[PDB]
Parts: C-alpha cells; structure tokens; sequence
C-alpha cells in the first residue's frame, strides 16, 4: 500500500555551490630570465660565455 | 693546450678573469709571470700640473 505520510522524506543538500574544472586556469605562471635559471645545485644551468 | 691542461670550464660571471685562474693553475714561470702582470697592469692616478 502507498502510505503518503510514511513516504515523505526530507531530502537535504547544499543550497548552492559552484563547481570548477581546471584549477590551473586560475594560476598564471612565468619563468625567470633563462640566463639566470638555476639547477638543483643553486648554480646556473648553463654557464659558458 | 700548449701545457696539456684540460680546457678551462669558465663560468660566466666568475669573480676572477680567466687569466687570474690560469695564473694560479700554470706552473710555467714565464707564462704565469706574464699572466700576473696582465692581471695587475693598471693605470696610476697621479695629479700632474
């Protein structure tokens, strides 16, 4: 039997939010001057004149 | 190459000039002495007249 009162449920959710797809879209990245780019040893990657 | 030494791996921006490094690394007295003179050859500031 269909019992209307017993079949009533209060479904709960968030009132509203926004979903984002590409996080790196919000990051703007640049590089230092390549002449001054350093390696893991804190020295410039290339050093020849 | 004359003295059979490995090619100098000089870093751009080194505090010392190539001649200053060679002066320490060259065991020949004549070449090293000429290198030392070139390294220290400077103008003399003097008030004249």
């Amino acid at each position: 039997q269909f019992d209307f009162r017993a079949s009533m449920h209060m479904l709960t959710s968030n009132l509203t939010f926004t979903v984002y797809s590409d996080l790196l879209a919000f990051v703007s990245a640049d590089t230092v001057e390549p002449i001054n780019a350093v390696a893991f040893d804190n020295m410039r990657i290339m050093n020849e004149l | 190459p004359a003295f059979g030494m490995q090619r100098m791996h000089y870093r751009n921006g080194d505090p010392q000039t190539p001649f200053q490094i060679a002066e320490q690394q060259i065991q020949n007295f004549q070449v090293a002495n000429w290198l030392h003179f070139v390294n220290n050859n400077q103008f003399r500031q003097v008030v004249i007249d």
